[PDB]
C-alpha cells in the first residue's frame, strides 16, 4: 500500500520505492504516538510531522550512500465538530517542502495529471465528483488495482477511511 | 472499591462503583473505574488511584498501537498476555504499596459461538492470569461480597438488561458490607458506572438506566 | 464514632451516633454510647467499646454509692475529680491500645444562676480535665468536623429544641465528613441518641423527635 | 470451623461443623464444637480446640454452681456476665495465639413474648459482647460466607425445622468456599451436629434428621 | 500554610497566608506562596520551602517554553500533566521530608460555557491530580478549617469580589484554628495575597484590597 | 498440588489433580499441570502457579526450537540436561518464594529395550536431577502420600490401563490425607489429568475414561 | 516563517536555505533558556547569542 | 561563632567574633570569618570551619571568574544566587556533620534610592534564601542573643559609626550569654573584625576602631 494512516486527522501518501517509503511511513507513525503520549493526541499536527520527514531526509541523503527515491505528501484535516481548510504538504527527496492549497501529485509524470487537475478541480465537490476528477486525471482506469482513502473530516476521532471493493464498485 | 463483570447470553457487562478513600477519609465521590480499552474490551482496575490509572491508559495506547502498525487488532489471547505482562511488571511497586489488580472483560469475534463469545479474565500481583469460566468475577475491598451475591443472583441473568441489573445489585451488597465502596448516592445523584459489550462493540451504559435500577433496588430494600 | 455535647440557656444537651467499626467493617449499627450516670450527669465514651462501657457502668455504680453512704450527691467538683481518676487509670492500657476518652455533661444544681448552670467537660489520656467555656464541645474521630459545624451553628441555639436540632446537625456533618461514624440510617430507622439535661434532671429524648430532625436535615440539603 | 446461631419462632437452634486440622492437614473428622452448657444455654466455640473444650466445660460448671448454691438460676444477663469475664480472662493467651470464640444461644423463659425468647449472643476477644438483632450470627474461618449466606435464606425460616434447614444449608456454603471447614462426608456418614432451645429446654439434633437435610440440599446443588 | 482557591462565576481566585515557620518559631512573615505561572494558571505550594519556589519557578519556564517553540499554549489538560509529572518525580524526596504540594487555578479560555470556564486541580504526593468540582479547593495545615469555613460561606459568592471576600475569611479561619497558618497582621501591615483569573487573564489583587476585606472581618467578629 | 508419574511395561503415564489454592481458599477447581512438551516427553510442574506455567512454555519453546534448527531432537539426555538449567536458573527466585519444581517424563526412542524405554526424572530447587529406577514419582504438596501409596499398588501395574488406575488411586490418596489436593470431584464433574506416552508418541487420556477409573474407586471406598 | 524571537529582547531573522536557518534558530533558542535558567534572564545579550 | 549584619543609612556592616573551639576547648584566638568576596559583598560563614573557609574562598573565584569571562559583575540577584547553589551542594554533607552557612552582606549599586541600597541575605542548611527586611540578620550560636540585642539597639543606628557601635555591642551580648562566641580580649589585644561597604566599596574597619568602641562598652557596664 501507498497511503497511510499517520495519526487521528493526519493522512500520508507516497510514491517512489516501496521499501524506503513505506520505512519512512513507520519512522512517521513512531514519532506521532510517542509525541502523543508524552503531551497529548490533539497536539500532534501535520505540520509538524511534515516538517519532520524534510528535516531527517536531507541529514540522511548528505550522510547516506543512496537517496531516498521518494516524494511524500502529508495531509491533514480538522478535528470534529470545527471549521479549517484541509492542509497538503508536498515533501521532496532533497528535503524541501512546498504547502499545496488543493491537490498534491506524486511520482511517474505528473505534468499531464497535474493539468487535467487544474481544469477540472472544484472546491467544495462531493465525494463522487472528487474521486471522478481524480481517476479521470490520472488516467492522462480500471476497478481493479486502486487503491482509495479519504481523511473524513467527519469521522469522531479517527478520520483515516479506506474505500474498498464493492462500494468503491458502485461509486464508481 | 469494587468492580464487577458477568457474561450475558450474547455479551459481558462490567460495572464499577465511584468512592476513592484515604484511610477513613472519603475523598473521591465521583470517580471512573471503569474504562473502555478498545471496541471490545473494557477493563476495570483496583488498588491505587494512579497506578490505576496509568495502566489502562497505557495499555489503551498499546492496543491501538499494534493495531495501527499491523492492520489487525490482536486476538484476545495476545490481549491477555500483554495485560498481564504490565501487571507483571508492577510486582516490584506493588510490593511496596503500590499495587493495582486488573479486571479484562472483552467479547471475542473469532469465537465460534456468538452466544458465549463473552470473556471475563482475571489476574493477581504476579501477573499470572485466570479465564473465568463460573460466569463472573469481581475485583477490590468488596470483591467477596459482591461474588457471593451474584452467586445467588446469577440464575435470574437471561439478557443484556437483566445481566445489568444483577451488576448493580452485587454492587450494592458490596458497598453495603463494606465502608470503602460506595453506593448509589440518592442525594447527589451519583451512580455506579457501567459498560455493556456485545456483537456491536462496547457502549458505556447512560446513566439514566444506572439511575432506575438503583431506584428499584433501593425501594425493594425497604 | 463522635458525641457532641452543648450548652443551651437553662440546660445542657448530649448526643452520640451509633455506628461501630472494626477497620473498615460496620460491625454495630446501633450501639448507644451515652448514658445517664445519675439524675444531673450524662457521660459519652468514644474508643475502645469495652472499656468504654466499663467506665461508664463503674463510674455510674461509684457517684451513687457515695450518695448511699453519705446521704448527699458529690458536688459537680467531686464528681469531675473521681471520672478524672478512673481516666489517668486507663493511661496504661491506653498506651497498649485500649483508649477510652469521656465527655461529661451535668447540671449544676448548686450554681448560682440557673440560666448558665449547664457544664461541659473534657478529658485527655492523661486524666487532665477541662470545663469548657466556648459553650460546645466533640469527642471521637469526628469530632473536628462536629466543633467546625457547631462554632457557626452556635448561634441559632436558644432553648433546649434549637440546642438538640444543631447538635443533630453536628452529628450530621460528622458523619458526612468521616466513614467511621454513621448517620442517620433512613432505611433501617436508626437514629442518634441523645440526652437532655435541665433543673429537672436527665431525660432520654424519644426517638420520633430526632428522626424528624434528622429528616427535616436530609430535606434541607437535598 | 464454622458454627452458626439462627432464632426461628418460638425457640433458637445452634449447629457447627466436624472438622479440625493443623495447617494444612485434616486431623479430626468427628470434633463436636457445640455443647448443651444448660438447659436452656447451649454454646459454640471456634478456635483453639484446648481452650475452646476447657472454657466450655468450666463455664457449664460454674453456671451449675451458682445454680445448686442459690436455688435458682441466674437469668440470661447473669450468664452473659461470667462468659464475657471467663472470655475477657482468656486475652493474654489469646495474643500468645491461644484464641478460643463463643457464640451463645439461649431460651429466656423470662422474656415477656415466649415467641421472640430466643437469644443469640457473640464476643470478641477482648470480652465485649453483643446481643445480635438482625435474626443470626455464626463464628469461625468460614462465619463470613455463613452469614452471607443466611442472609438470603433468612426470610425461608418459618418453624424450627426449616430454621434448622437453613442452619445446615448455611454450614454448607461455608464448607463449600472454604477449606478450614468440613462438609458433609456422605462417605463416613459424618454430619453436622446441631441443638435446639425452645420452651421446653434443650435437645439434640438427632443424627438422622442433619442426614436428611444434608443429603436434600446435596442433591438440589447437582 | 493554607492556600485556598475558589470558583465564581466567571472567574477563579487564589489566596495564600504569609507565615513560615521552622517548628514553634515563626521566621518569616511575608512569605508569597502564590505565584501567576503564566497568563491564565497560577499556582499556590504548601510545604517544604525550597522545593516550593523551585517547583512553581521551573514550572513557569516549562509552559513558557513549549509556548516558544510551538507557537501555542499547552491546553489546560496539558498543563495538568507536565506540573502532575514534576510532582511524581519529588516523590522520592518526599518521602525523606522534602515534601511540596501544589494547586493550580487556571481559566480555561477553550471552555465552551465562559462562566464555568474556572478551574482548579488538586495533586497529591503521588503525582495523581484531580478536578474539583464542589466549588473550591485548599492546600496546607490549614486546609481543613479552611475547607470547612468554605462550605459554608460559599452560598454567598457571586462574584469577583465576593469570591475574593469568602476567600479572605476561610484564611482567617484557618489562621484562627491553626498555629502554623498566620493571620492579617494588623500591626505590621501584612495581608493575605491574593491572584485573580478571569477572560482578561491574572492579575495580583493589590493589598489595599486585601487590607479592607480583612478589617472589615476583624470588625465583624469583635 | 501432587502429580504422580509411573513406568509401566512399555510405556510412561503421568497424571495431575486440578486444585491451585491461596492459603486455606481454594481458588482453581480445573487447573492443568501436565504439559505435552513433546511427542515423547510430558512435564508435570509444581509450586507456583505462574513459574511453572512460564518453565512448560519456555522449555517446550526451546526443545522446537534447537529440533528445527539442527533437524534431529536431543537425545533424553540432552532434554534432561536443559530442564536442569531452566531450573538451576530459577533458584534466586525460588529463595524469594517463586519455587517450581518440574517432574518430568518421557519414552526414550534409542533405548535398546522397548519395554524399559519409559523414563522419570526428578529434579530439587537446585537443578540437581535423578534418574529414578524404582519405578515412579511424586512431586507436590501430597507426594509422600502418593509414593507411599504407589509403593503398595505397584505390583498390580502391568500395562497401560492398569497402570492408569494406580496413577488415579494414588492420586486419590493425596487428595485423601491433604487438603492442598483436590480429589475428583463427582458434583462438577472434574477429573485428574492424564498423559500417556508409549512407543507412538504422547497423548491425553480422554476425560471419560478418568471419570469411569475415579467412580470404580470410590465405590470401592464406601 | 524567517522572523522569530530568540529571548524577551533579542531578535533574529535570518535568509537561505529554511531547514538550516530553522535549526539554528532553535538551536539559539534552546541557549538562551538554559542559560537564563542557570543565571537570569537580563544576563543573556544579542552580544552573546551572536 | 556570631557574625552579625545590619544596614544603616547609606550603607551596610558586617562583623564577627574570633573564638574556635573543639568541644570545650579554645582552639584559635584569632580566626577571621568575615571575607570581602569582592568590590560590593562580604561573607560571613559560620559553622565547620575547613567548609566555612572553603566556601568563602571559591565563591569569590566565582564572582571574578563570571566578571572577567563577561567584562561586568553579576547582578546582586545572580550572585545571591551562586551562594545559594553552593550552599545546597553541601547538604548532603552537612547532614554528616560539616555544615557551613553563610550570611551575605552586598550593596547593590544599581539599586534606585542609595540610601537603602544595602542588602542582607540569609541562607538555611537547604539552599533557600531570604532577604531581610527588619534591617539586620545574624548566625552562628550566638545569633540569637546578637538578633534580640540589635532589636533594642536598633534606633540608635543613624550613619556609618553608630552602626558600627551597635554591631559591636551586639557582639558583646552574643559572648556574654554564649560561651562558644570569644568578646574582645583586653588582655592580648583581639578584638572582632568588621567590614564596610557603601556607594564606594568594601572596607576592613581598622582594628584601633574597634578597639575603642569595645573598651566604650566594656567600660560602660562597669
Amino acid at each position: 500500500q501507498k497511503i497511510s494512516e499517520l495519526y487521528d486527522r493526519v493522512g500520508f501518501a507516497a510514491a517512489g520505492k516501496f521499501n524506503e517509503f513505506d520505512n519512512l511511513r513507520r519512522g512517521g507513525i513512531q514519532f506521532a504516538d510517542t509525541r502523543g503520549y508524552a503531551y497529548d493526541r490533539r497536539d500532534v499536527t501535520g505540520r509538524q510531522l511534515a516538517n519532520v520527514y524534510a528535516q531527517t531526509l536531507g541529514t540522511i541523503f548528505t550522510e547516506q550512500a543512496k537517496p531516498y527515491e521518494v516524494e511524500l505528501c502529508v495531509a491533514e484535516v480538522a478535528h470534529y465538530g470545527e471549521t479549517k481548510r484541509p492542509e497538503l504538504y508536498r515533501i521532496t527527496y532533497d528535503g524541501s517542502i512546498a504547502d499545496e492549497p488543493h491537490f498534491v501529485v506524486m511520482g511517474g509524470t505528473t505534468e499531464p495529471i497535474a493539468n487535467a487537475l487544474k481544469e477540472s478541480y472544484a472546491e467544495n465537490a462531493s465525494l463522487t465528483d472528487a474521486l471522478r476528477i481524480a481517476v479521470a486525471a490520472l488516467r492522462a482506469l480500471g476497478v481493479a488495482s486502486l487503491e482509495v482513502a479519504v481523511l473524513d473530516a467527519n469521522r469522531p476521532r479517527r478520520a483515516f477511511r479506506r474505500i474498498t471493493g464493492s462500494a468503491l464498485q458502485a461509486l464508481l | 472499591t469494587t468492580i464487577v463483570a458477568l457474561k450475558y447470553p450474547g455479551g459481558v457487562v462490567m460495572a464499577g462503583d465511584r468512592r476513592s478513600t484515604q484511610g477513613n477519609m472519603i475523598s473521591g465521590r465521583d470517580v471512573r473505574k471503569v474504562y473502555i480499552t478498545d471496541d471490545y474490551t473494557a477493563t476495570g482496575i483496583a488498588g491505587t488511584a494512579a497506578v490505576a490509572v496509568e495502566f489502562a491508559r497505557l495499555y489503551a495506547v498499546e492496543l491501538e498501537h499494534y493495531e495501527k502498525l499491523e492492520g489487525v487488532p490482536l486476538t484476545f489471547a495476545g490481549k491477555i498476555n500483554r495485560l498481564a505482562i504490565m501487571v507483571r511488571g508492577n510486582l516490584a511497586a506493588a510490593m511496596q504499596g503500590l499495587l493495582a489488580l486488573p479486571l479484562l472483560a472483552g467479547y471475542d469475534i473469532h469465537a465460534s459461538d456468538p452466544q458465549s463469545a463473552g470473556r471475563i479474565v482475571s489476574f493477581d500481583a504476579a501477573g499470572g492470569w485466570n479465564i473465568e469460566e463460573e460466569g463472573y468475577q469481581a475485583v477490590g475491598s468488596g470483591s467477596l461480597f459482591a461474588k457471593s451475591s451474584m452467586k445467588k443472583l446469577y440464575s435470574q441473568v437471561t439478557d443484556g438488561d437483566s445481566g445489568l441489573r444483577v451488576a448493580v445489585e452485587a454492587l450494592y451488597d458490596a458497598a453495603d458490607d463494606d465502608s470503602a465502596t460506595g453506593g448509589p448516592d440518592l442525594v447527589r445523584g451519583i451512580f455506579p458506572t457501567a459498560v455493556i459489550i456485545d456483537a456491536d462493540g462496547a457502549v458505556d451504559v447512560p446513566e439514566s438506566r444506572i439511575a432506575e435500577l438503583a431506584r428499584a433496588i433501593i425501594e425493594s430494600r425497604s
